[PDB]
């Protein structure tokens, strides 16, 4: 499903959690048009000074400005040839809807 | 020339809703939404919890 | 060398706090212009933009 | 099958003296909340202070 | 019966005259649209229940 969410307000917590669970276990894509946010664009060395739970994005007040951070991972040098293999997967949920 | 009118401000109706909850299914915790939308919608969503 | 990003921002030194603007989050943000009446506006309002 | 769009008054009037603004201010009014007169007075008083 | 009478009496003598009380005017963006369609500019803080 590509579930658009025009209005977050009145969404049940069991339902917000259920949608996010569907995002993971069933690969839903979930646009949430009600969010207004400012985006700081962090460089790879400064990492992610801020961290956000899915619960907060599904339950921010409708007028408040969220402050998302996004990596510009372009300035990130190749791994040493002998570094141990990364078994597990880096995973990512949140994306911008426009540039 | 006359005290014709008591001047109340946030008037009380002659009728109100009154609710009996089934305590087993009722959640004791107060419901919460956006703060403004709770300011309006809130007394209602609590009365008909 | 090594500049990861070069942005073009509003000059914070010019659009100072004296004008009531805060440019720290990348948009101008002014504290008490467009506001709800009868209630405190709350932090990080989008109208502040 | 209409295409709704802004149209600058400069485009229809040749009389340049009587035109000051542009599409811009309309575009900025679009970002603004519907404004109660009391809110407007507030905004003005804020800009004043 | 007498109960009804007093109720009737208490209605016949409700000389109450409303003055506007405390009333918030919410910024429109902070309201869910279903509330916005319901809201008319401003409202009493004692919203009451409907």
């Amino acid at each position: 499903v590509h579930m658009t969410i025009n209005e977050r307000a009145g969404m049940s917590k069991l339902v917000a959690d259920n949608i996010i669970a569907s995002v993971i276990k069933s690969n839903w894509v979930v646009d949430i048009l009600d969010i207004e946010y400012t985006a700081e664009v962090m460089t790879p060395s400064e990492g992610y000074t801020q961290h956000v739970d899915a619960e907060s994005i599904m339950t921010a007040p409708k007028g408040k400005l969220f402050h998302l951070q996004f990596m510009d991972g372009l300035l990130r040098p190749e791994p040493s040839a002998f570094d141990p293999p990364a078994s597990g997967e880096d995973m990512r949920l949140i994306y911008p809807l426009q540039p | 020339l006359s005290d014709d009118f008591k001047q109340i401000s946030d008037p009380k109706g002659y009728l109100t809703y009154s609710v009996k909850y089934e305590d087993q299914f009722t959640k004791k915790d107060k419901l919460r939404a956006s703060e403004a939308d709770d300011r309006i919608v809130g007394p209602t969503v609590n009365l008909f919890k | 060398y090594g500049a990861a990003v070069v942005n073009i921002d509003l000059n914070r030194d010019f659009f100072d706090t004296a004008t009531g603007i805060d440019l720290t989050k990348g948009i101008p943000l002014v504290q008490d212009l467009l506001v709800p009446i009868g209630v405190t506006a709350g932090a990080e309002q989008s109208a502040e933009y | 099958r209409y295409h709704e769009s802004v149209l600058e008054i400069a485009d229809i009037f040749d009389q340049a003296d009587f035109i000051q603004t542009s599409d811009a201010v309309r575009q900025l009014r679009a970002l603004m909340p519907t404004l109660s007169t009391s809110q407007i007075r507030h905004a003005i008083e804020r800009i004043a202070q | 019966v007498s109960g009804l009478l007093m109720v009737l009496f208490k209605v016949m003598t409700d000389n109450r005259l409303v003055i506007v009380g405390e009333t918030t005017t919410p910024m429109s963006n902070t309201l869910s649209t279903v509330v916005n369609n319901v809201l008319r500019t401003t409202y009493h803080n004692n919203v009451g229940v409907n």
